[PDB]
């Protein structure tokens, strides 16, 4: 998992699957967005947060090998570590997960 | 979940009330960024939205995404192609020298030269959806003949009559003999079905005669009980054989038909009487079963609305008053309960749209009554006359299916038409159509050809898609997907496909 | 939609500032010149960036192209190695072979050891490699070289019991323009050409694909002479580590018949005489019937005659320019495929695309079958068409440059 | 303004990739199918109103039944003396909600109104109610592509494995004028299927299932005069067609059973 | 450079003085030389196109 907090716009960063990884999330109009960026190079920005479909969409981002991050349900700022979750999949959960979602 | 304003008339304060100029401003570039950065993203969203997408640039841009050749589409005929103009009568016919066509799409003449150019933007999208199909679809016949009907008819029940748009039926064929046949015969009484089984009958009595022919129910005692004579009135067959009954003031009593019982094991009973002018503009009926389970209806007779009808038990089904020519109407019910005790079945008349059989009434009624019958089923049948006993019969059996002949067990009276419905010799025939002629003595009639399907289509891997003049279709359309290096209708591969 | 304009943008401020407080200066001297200044920066700003944010057309876009590529085709490429196995090195005895004993190959090498080994008094053991790079690479059937050595072990072994798994390189956007338009699969049951060609390029490591149907019986205006109701593919595979799995993808995608050159045609290069035996069906059903065949190699040679041009263009440049045109990394030309037009104009022409200035007096290309001696001096045209059978292939020693 | 257009810009970068919601992404699956709207009001037709004399019930007064529903009436009308007439009514909530038929209750009365009660003769409108919002059009669209996926003989085992009390199936494909696995040689290229069952008590629903994967030009007809009894000699007689279609022909067979 | 995605089969060219009529099949070549005094002028219907 994650340890978030309720607030409109923050940021984290930790080391996850032998890699660093930083997670910049904010608020944007209605929806959640989220800016994705592993060991001091970006990955991807302004990915909209939403419930199962996970954060990284394209293959030579999410891995050659790394993980992935999905969350249960639409993000809302205010219900952080209350009822509503982020989780790190390592790859072969992540792998099977994807076969899964078909 | 919390708001966001986002609105740039916020800069404006309760310091600027009175100011015309900073005032001024704001507003304006308040206007310039709604019109350059909201309404023209609602714009090209709706432009991109391809369904009623009909800017030229939403088609143009779809077809990249998709990637047919683009030189069979007529783009535009807006003001920027060549010969067209407001008043554009310079160097052409202007009627000093010759007349000019009219009927001719707007531009000028030489625009979509050839007939694979298809000029109007409804099929342009069509196609394009189409070809999205083809790209993305490849192989399976329900699904294209599904997106065939959702793309083409917007989701809307078709017509056969006339021959619409189907895939095919490949080398499969459609059908052998004749199957699920039903017989419809007009007459006096209109549109009436017929079966091959024999039907029964039950009523003892087809018409009253007198107080003793059919017992009348008083639980009040409060007056005399309805009485039932024989009258002279017109019927709708040919004769004057009417029954009249009144109901006094102060007395609450129903006549009721002596029959047979039980009348089977809890299934469908399909109560009749027919609708005869009378001094009240309503009738009331009865179906009884195991007390308490009664399941009863009225019929307006005026207007031809079931008016009061409840529920008991879980007997009813359903109730349809039939029209016919010349103030008479046709009276149906239908029961089905759990149980099975079919006790009695009762009827007379009542003062208003919602009185029940039961209740008491404020002065004289009278009311006409003829034919009465009860069976077994959902559908009325032709009608019998009945007289101390019920009555049975089958009016046809189908003496050949492959030949499609059926042959009567009596000869049809001078001006009995026939229909028939179901599916024969490979086609289908869900709107009734003649087969018969009614002389006085014929018995052997045939059936006569349906919409017609082209059933074999044989050949394996062979495919060809069928179209009906009904749609309108541009023949140049036809004429475009007819070539297959465009690619735009959905194929396996080693068929061949036709338009036509 | 396409194009935004910003000739008039200034004026609107200069009169909106006009009709808004009144009718004086506007000029360049005063405080309202700076206002109305910004004011038009900045709506010229947004003017574009409006725009620049729409196409989505699926040429002109970048990084947000990926979307439009994954709306159909499943994904681009990915980032692997080209990892080996079933290596030998020539040893002494009682050796403690070091991890990461770096090997290098003759055409760029650098590879590495994966595990850490102990030679024997045989004097022979097995050592694992991978690439110190990501991309597609091939080691040479010989031993070639040794970096990292105890001056004990000899030489690294190459033989030809050992395996050879192939990566991918990456993604390049000028490169997924071009597979875009071939790479979508569709949605009944999978059986259509088109659905074949997109399903089988989007396996690894397949450079080009052909497929062909017949429809008619006897013979087709596509090549192949054999079987009434045929389907010819002709896929261009540099390895297929699933062996099965090259032939598990047609036979997934796949209704109809198999034939192997047509049938009964001559001079292709079919994987096997016997079927290609898939491994199994999971619909219960041992059906192994499939058939695909190679292109017939060739070799290629480039000839051209410039002038001196504008620039001090080396003469090495003009060679890495016909190469990436044959491996189709330019923005527009798909390629060297099967059935590939080589051409004077349309490779002497497409060098200019890249460096500009020079002048092109004449070239003339053609080419011959692979491992065979140059053609005659005048053996050289202006174009070469090629059959169905084979494409061509061009290397940097083939390309001659005088400047003439 | 800057930061406005900004975050507008940033809300719609990716579109086309169906992520999305709101709209946009309603279009993104209509290229397929996707049915949206789906929010209405289960509008009624002839009520019964027994109350008193000469009086008018009041337009959007309050019903309710017996696990309490709210529901609104829509209409005004006049009483008769006999005491009865007709009404219309709308639900409160724009769900597709069920109205049990039991006898209502009042909430809002007016005066010498009483016994809202039910009658066959009602018509029982029933709405669509927001059924696909945003993500189970997703699953919707992941449920498709994943039936598409499956080829011919795949489709096929998948789709009659689905169906009540099958057991196993087993497919083959002669491929050409020969002769394969069994004697299969009286067309040139078939596709012969044979269906294990704990009785086919739904014959129709086998057909049905058979026919929703074929291939448009592979011929279904299969038999040697010697391998698995087929259903039936000419047709098995599969339904006409779900949506805008006629009568089309199946074939398949059973095998033999033997005891051990 | 102005239009890849496209196979060119053969483009020749061929160049004579100003105003004379069109020349004969024959007068195309790969390459024309030009005097330091002459300019070359290319017109819309001059050129010619074949979609073979």
């Amino acid at each position: 998992k994650i340890p978030l907090t309720a607030v409109p716009n923050q940021a984290i960063s930790f080391n996850a699957g032998s890699s660093y990884w930083k997670i910049r999330l904010y608020q944007n109009m209605d929806m959640m967005n989220a800016d994705i960026s592993r060991d001091g190079v970006i990955v991807c920005h302004g990915v909209r947060c939403f419930g199962g479909i996970p954060l990284l969409q394209y293959s030579h981002q999410y891995r050659p090998d790394y993980g992935n991050f999905v969350f249960d349900r639409d993000a809302d700022w205010t219900l952080f570590g209350d009822g509503i979750n982020l989780f790190y999949l390592d790859g072969a959960e992540f792998a099977e997960y994807q076969a899964l979602a078909t | 979940l919390p708001a966001y304003n986002s609105d740039i008339q916020q800069a404006l304060k309760w310091l600027h009330n009175q100011a015309p100029g900073i005032t001024g401003l704001i507003q304006r570039k308040a206007q310039w960024y709604d019109r350059f950065s909201r309404q023209f993203w609602a714009n090209w969203e709706r432009d991109v939205f391809h369904l009623k997408t009909a800017n030229p640039f939403g088609l143009m841009v779809w077809c990249i995404i998709l990637g047919t050749p683009s030189k069979g589409f007529g783009l535009y005929p807006k003001n920027s192609s060549w010969a067209f103009g407001r008043l554009r009568q310079n160097f052409i016919y202007s009627g000093t020298q010759v007349p000019p066509p009219a009927d001719a799409s707007p531009g000028g003449n030489f625009y979509g030269g050839g007939n694979a150019e298809i000029l109007n933007l409804d099929e342009i999208r069509k196609v394009l959806q189409l070809r999205y199909v083809a790209l993305i679809s490849n192989g399976s016949i329900a699904y294209i003949n599904r997106m065939l009907r959702y793309i083409f008819n917007d989701d809307e029940p078709w017509d056969e009559a006339t021959g619409l748009y189907f895939y095919l039926m490949d080398s499969t064929g459609e059908n052998g003999p004749v199957e699920n046949l039903a017989v419809y015969r007009k007459d006096w009484e209109g549109m009436v079905l017929l079966s091959s089984s024999p039907r029964t009958n039950h009523v003892l009595t087809s018409t009253p005669a007198s107080d003793a022919d059919w017992p009348g129910v008083d639980p009040a005692a409060s007056g005399i009980p309805v009485t039932v004579e024989t009258a002279s009135a017109t019927a709708p067959d040919g004769s004057a054989t009417v029954c009249k009954l009144t109901k006094p003031a102060g007395s609450t009593a129903y006549v009721s038909a002596p029959i047979d019982g039980p009348l089977g094991s809890g299934s469908t009973v399909t109560f009749s009487f027919f609708a005869k002018a009378g001094s009240t503009r309503f009738i009331a009926i009865q179906s009884a079963a195991d007390f308490p389970s009664r399941a009863d209806a009225v019929f307006d007779l005026d207007s031809g609305n079931v008016i009061s009808d409840q529920m008991l038990d879980s007997s009813v089904v359903s109730a349809r008053m039939i029209r016919l020519e010349n103030g008479w109407w046709r009276c149906v019910l239908t029961t089905k309960t759990v149980s099975s005790s079919f006790r009695a079945a009762y009827v007379a008349p009542a003062e208003t749209n919602f009185s029940w059989i039961d209740s008491n009434s404020s002065a004289a009624i009278d009311v006409l009554i003829w034919g009465a019958q009860i069976e077994l089923g959902d559908t009325p049948t032709g009608y019998l006359k009945t007289t101390g006993a019920p009555v049975t019969i089958t009016d046809y059996v189908l003496q050949n299916a492959q030949t499609g002949t059926v042959k009567f067990t009596q000869p049809l009276p001078t001006g009995v038409e026939a229909y028939w419905t179901g599916d024969w010799k490979g086609g289908t025939a869900a709107e009734p159509a003649r087969f018969a002629v009614g002389n006085g003595t014929q018995d052997t009639f045939t059936l006569s050809d349906p919409a017609y399907i082209g059933l074999p289509t044989s050949g394996a891997f062979k495919l060809e898609y069928r179209v009906g003049p009904a749609l309108n279709l541009s023949p140049q359309l036809i004429n475009l997907m007819n070539d297959r290096a465009v690619g735009i209708m959905p194929t396996c591969a080693g068929c061949d496909v036709k338009v036509i | 939609v396409a194009d935004t304009a910003d000739v008039l943008s200034d004026v609107e401020a200069e009169f909106r500032a006009a009709l808004g407080a009144n009718i004086n200066l506007a000029a360049s001297t005063p405080q309202g010149s700076l206002v109305a200044a910004e004011a038009i920066a900045r709506s010229s700003v947004m003017r574009n960036e409006a725009r620049i944010a729409n196409t989505i057309n699926p040429n002109v876009s970048f990084g947000t192209f990926l979307d439009a590529i994954c709306a159909l085709m499943g994904i681009e490429r990915g980032s692997d190695l080209s990892t080996f196995g079933y290596g030998v090195q020539v040893t002494g005895r009682s050796q403690t072979r070091i991890s990461t004993g770096s090997r290098v190959q003759t055409p760029a090498g650098a590879i590495f050891t994966v595990m850490s080994d102990v030679t024997i008094p045989a004097g022979g053991v097995a050592t694992i490699d991978i690439k110190s790079q990501e991309y597609g690479n091939i080691p040479l059937p010989v031993g070639n070289l040794i970096i990292i050595d105890g001056t004990i072990g000899w030489s690294g072994a190459k033989v030809i019991a050992s395996t050879r798994v192939d990566p991918g390189s990456r993604q390049m956007s000028d490169a997924e323009l071009k597979n875009a338009r071939v790479n979508r699969l569709a949605i009944q049951g999978r059986n259509s050409t088109m659905a074949i060609k997109a399903y089988v390029s989007a396996v690894p490591n397949v450079t080009s694909v052909n497929v062909i149907e017949n429809n008619t019986g006897a013979v087709q205006v596509v090549n192949g002479v054999s079987f009434t109701l045929p389907y010819a593919v002709w896929v261009c595979v540099a390895g297929n580590p699933d062996k099965q799995a090259v032939a598990d993808a047609l036979w997934a995608a796949h209704n109809g018949g198999t034939p192997w050159d047509y049938g009964a045609t001559n001079n292709g290069v079919p994987v096997d005489g016997p079927n290609g035996v898939p491994v199994r069906d999971p619909a219960s059903g041992r059906k192994y019937v499939v058939k695909w065949t190679t292109p017939i190699m060739y070799d290629g040679y480039v000839n051209v005659t410039v002038q001196q041009g504008s620039s001090s263009v080396a003469p090495e440049a003009i060679q890495n320019a016909v190469v990436n045109y044959a491996q189709g990394k330019v923005e527009g030309e798909e390629g060297l495929v099967v059935g590939a037009s080589l051409s004077a104009f349309e490779v002497a022409g497409a060098i200019a695309r890249e460096i500009p200035g020079i002048y092109i007096k004449l070239c003339q290309v053609a080419c011959v079958a692979a491992g065979s001696p140059a053609p005659a001096p005048g053996d050289f045209t202006s174009e070469y068409v090629m059959s169905a059978f084979g494409q061509a292939t061009i290397s940097v020693g083939n390309v001659r440059v005088t400047f003439v």
